[PDB]
């Protein structure tokens, strides 16, 4: 969609890897506010509404949190202390056909600056003057939606730049999409620490006998002491004791 | 609920419907320049017309806005633009005498004809035929025929056609609050609005003039050698007391004295400083003679050049079934889309000349943050003035032996120093007297307060005096020998080559300075300085939002038109030219005797 339609779409309740988006080798302008990209996979936030349009190269650096302009004031408003990042690579070769491609649109004047992350979509026309237009154009009606020209010979300050915004926030729900955390493989008849999903602990990790129920994850025996936990990974239980130790 | 919110509004709007409608237009130019065909003239009247019908619509709607109260210099600047009414005052009957009278004279001009009268054995067009038989013979009998093959065989037939043009193209002035059609052309260094800054439209004359008086010493010993260096092959044909013939200056209209080359070397024993055989045998192309230069642009300090111009411009000729002509332009297409249009070839003035270019395609991007109506240079001058000072100091010996065309060693004596600096005058400094009194002569014949009769008679006898060139053969009133000129038959305003000489010299003058070079100015380079590219860049980026005047005082500090940096390049080449005129004799005054 075009900047002036710029959409808000959800996504929740699964697992992203950012890890290949930075290696990539096809962004020109990822940058990140507020966090940093290593740590943005370590730890998971909620509210990962996502943003896409069209923006030309020369005004790429318009959209950013405490950041104004003409695209950052009347088209998508990014609110100060941003907690995102922003994702652009040129389009060239696939957004842009012969003659100029004249199907992006974008607003050029408005009433009043527009409000962080506020869409608007409208018909009505500028008032430059005090005539009021009745939908004629006149000398002071100005049209405000103009369509982009993306020709494949304009300069790369011109170029039509394909960029995708990624915003996170708080909110009291749980978390929503994370990082899958490189599970190791594991091993066996050794005083190993160990880290499953929500519990850690260091031990000996040997077969054992009893049978869990389908919908158990770890098991103790007395005195909140987990021995058996059941890798998710193999769907097998498998005991847990404390390693060698006592006094010499 | 004020006028100047109101003009800022209406100026955003015109400037993305200008640039889109200019970069269509632009785009369709180029490639007519580069594949001509029976459809694509026909493709110029749908594109032109619209474009051109554009401005009559927005001119008008930018009528309606005061002026008196706009505080805002900026948008002042583009107002005054937009609102040249141009060829809207005239009426519809009259409008239509401009493209008739406009596009027959351009036809005329195109034919090029040398074919000998009551013999019609062949004849070419003008680069073919007319500039090889000028610049390459040596014989006075056939210089004479084809000096009349021009200027009377298509001039003649231009003085109804001419006169025609003058009366009505100077009625416009009175319609557009102008004295007259040569002051409308002043309007372009006019400033107002700024305190102490304001530049009067006349007081482009006086200061035209006053720089002149300091040329012409110069010129009268460049004059007194340049003939006696001339009887050399002609020690008793031409007497030794006059000017000189105006067939005898390299060019049909003398512009140019580069052919002169052969004629009056100065020192023709020591080899001169030419490279191309250099260059053919390490193996140049087209690729790398461009290349170099862009390292030396960036080298300065200035921002490389882009990446859409190697792969989407021509260099060589392409093609055979494609003869469209590769003249050596810019183009500035907009929306960052900037290419160079020239043939390359293996020559000297083509090396030079590449620098050259790159030098107004380096002005563009400075005032590309400029809206559309300032994206242009400051006046009509500067946009020449800056593309060619670096092809000064690429010509320089320091230069060419930092690349590696020259050899490594070249001594630098006083003959191999002078006989550079003397051709670069003739073509730089030699020019200065024709262009001001062509120019002069534009304004007064625009002003109209010169009867029929007297138009011919006052324009030989200030060239006499002026320039210093004899008529080969008297003419009568009849004739219209100075509307075959190229550039004032076509209304291009030939003032901004007389500013040209004036603008490069003052810049060359503080970029040296500011590179530090130790050593006279003509040695000096450009290269190896960041410090001057940054003094550079500040004022190209300027454009057209801030007076020109201002752009002076940015880079010499003198708000004047200053002509005292321009004798001090040519110290060496006026000490030994006052020694070489001992004898001569120096200073021309009327002079019928060579064709009394
Ligand atoms: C996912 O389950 C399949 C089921 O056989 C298993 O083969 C695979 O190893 C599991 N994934 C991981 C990462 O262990
Ligand atoms: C070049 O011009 C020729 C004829 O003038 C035409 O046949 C050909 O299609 C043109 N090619 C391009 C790329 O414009
Ligand atoms: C005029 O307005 C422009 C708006 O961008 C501003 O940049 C400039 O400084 C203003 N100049 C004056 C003299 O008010
Ligand atoms: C331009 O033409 C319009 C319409 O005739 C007129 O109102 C206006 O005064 C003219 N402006 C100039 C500068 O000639
Ligand atoms: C211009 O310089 C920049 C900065 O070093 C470089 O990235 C770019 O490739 C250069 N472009 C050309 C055409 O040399
Ligand atoms: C400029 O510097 C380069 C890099 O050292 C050098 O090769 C070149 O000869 C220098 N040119 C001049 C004129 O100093
Ligand atoms: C150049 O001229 C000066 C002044 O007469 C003289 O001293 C010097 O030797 C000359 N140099 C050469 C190389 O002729």
């Amino acid at each position: 969609a075009s900047v002036y339609a710029w959409n808000r779409k959800r996504i929740s309740n699964c697992v992203a890897d950012y890890s290949v988006l930075y290696n990539s080798a096809s962004f020109s302008t990822f940058k990140c506010y507020g966090v940093s990209p290593t740590k943005l996979n370590d730890l998971c936030f909620t509210n990962v509404y996502a943003d896409s349009f069209v923006i030309r190269g020369d005004e790429v650096r318009q959209i950013a949190p405490g950041q104004t302009g003409k695209i950052a004031d009347y088209n998508y408003k990014l609110p100060d202390d941003f907690t995102g990042c922003v994702i652009a690579w040129n389009s060239n070769n696939l957004d842009s056909k012969v003659g100029g491609n004249y199907n992006y649109l974008y607003r050029l004047f408005r009433k009043s600056n527009l409000k962080p992350f506020e869409r608007d979509i409208s018909t009505e026309i500028y008032q430059a003057g005090s005539t009021p237009c009745n939908g004629v154009e006149g000398f002071n009606c100005y049209f405000p939606l103009q369509s982009y020209g993306f020709q494949p010979t304009n300069g790369v300050g011109y170029q039509p730049y394909r960029v995708v915004v990624l915003s996170f926030e708080l909110l009291h729900a749980p978390a929503t999409v994370c990082g899958p955390k490189k599970s190791t493989n594991l091993v066996k008849n050794k005083c190993v620490n160990f880290n499953f999903n929500g519990l850690t602990g260091t031990g000996v990790l040997t077969e054992s006998n009893k049978k869990f129920l389908p919908f158990q994850q770890f098991g103790r025996d007395i005195a909140d002491t987990t021995d058996a936990v059941r890798d998710p990974q193999t769907l097998e239980i498998l005991d847990i004791t404390p390693c060698s130790f006592g006094g010499v | 609920s004020t006028i100047e919110e109101q003009a800022k509004t209406f100026l955003d709007k015109f400037n993305h419907e200008a640039e889109d409608l200019f970069y269509q237009s632009s785009l369709a130019s180029w490639n007519y320049n580069t594949n001509i065909t029976e459809e694509n003239v026909q493709n110029m009247n749908n594109a032109g017309d619209k474009w051109s019908a554009f401005l009559k619509e927005q001119s008008t709607l930018a009528q309606m806005y005061p002026l008196q109260e706009i505080q805002n210099l900026t948008v002042k600047l583009q107002l005054q633009a937009l609102q040249q009414n141009g060829s809207s005052v005239l009426s519809e009957d009259k409008s239509k005498r401009l493209n008739t009278i406009l596009n027959t004279m351009s036809t005329i001009y195109s034919t090029g004809k040398v074919c000998n009268p009551d013999n019609p054995q062949e004849c070419l067009l003008l680069e073919p035929g007319l500039n090889e038989i000028m610049a390459n013979s040596l014989d006075y009998n056939e210089r004479l025929w084809a000096w009349e093959s021009w200027r009377s065989e298509v001039g003649k037939q231009l003085r109804p056609l001419y006169e025609e043009y003058v009366v009505l193209k100077n009625e416009m002035a009175r319609a557009n609050h102008y004295e007259d059609y040569g002051d409308y052309w002043r309007g372009d260094y006019e400033v107002n609005g700024v305190d102490g800054y304001d530049y009067s439209r006349g007081q482009l004359i006086e200061d035209v003039e006053h720089t002149f008086e300091e040329i012409k010493p110069l010129y009268e010993h460049l004059h007194a050698y340049v003939r006696a260096k001339l009887m050399n092959a002609y020690p008793s044909y031409i007497s030794p007391i006059g000017c000189l013939p105006a067939h005898l200056l390299g060019d049909m209209w003398g512009r140019f004295w580069t052919n002169l080359y052969s004629l009056t070397v100065p020192f023709g024993q020591k080899p001169n400083i030419d490279v191309t055989d250099a260059m053919v045998d390490q193996a140049w192309d087209a690729q790398r003679i461009f290349k170099e230069a862009e390292k030396f642009f960036v080298s300065v300090g200035l921002p490389n050049m882009t990446q859409g111009f190697w792969e989407n411009s021509m260099l060589t000729d392409p093609g055979n079934v494609q003869k469209a002509v590769c003249h050596p332009t810019a183009w500035d297409l907009g929306k960052g889309d900037f290419r160079i249009l020239m043939c390359t070839k293996v020559t000297m003035d083509d090396f030079l000349t590449a620098h050259h270019e790159m030098g107004h395609i380096q002005y563009d991007m400075a005032y590309a943050a400029q809206p559309f109506l300032l994206r242009n240079g400051a006046n009509e001058g500067f946009h020449e003035a800056v593309g060619e000072i670096m092809s000064l100091s690429a010509a320089t010996p320091k230069h060419l032996k930092s690349i590696g065309l020259l050899s490594p060693d070249f001594q630098e004596d006083n003959e191999t120093e002078i006989n550079f600096l003397l051709k670069q005058a003739l073509t730089i400094v030699g020019t200065l007297p024709f262009t001001y009194m062509l120019e002069k002569w534009r304004w007064m014949v625009f002003k109209g307060e010169i009867p029929k009769d007297q138009w011919m008679k006052k324009w030989w006898e200030m060239k006499r005096e002026i320039v210093g060139v004899v008529e080969p053969v008297p003419h009568d009133e009849t004739y219209c020998d100075p509307a075959s000129l190229f550039h004032v038959s076509n209304d291009y305003s030939f003032i901004r080559y007389y500013t040209r000489t004036l603008y490069q010299f003052q810049f060359q003058e503080a970029l040296c300075q500011a590179a530090k070079h130790e050593g006279p100015l003509h040695k000096c380079d450009i290269s190896n300085s960041t410090e001057a590219g940054q003094k550079l860049f500040n004022m190209l980026r300027l454009g057209k939002s801030e007076p020109w005047t201002l752009a002076l005082e940015n880079v010499v500090g003198a708000k004047n038109m200053n002509v005292r940096p321009l004798l001090n390049y040519f110290e060496p080449l006026f000490t030994w030219l006052k020694d070489q005129n001992k004898n001569s004799f120096v200073g021309w005054s009327t002079d019928w005797s060579p064709y009394a």
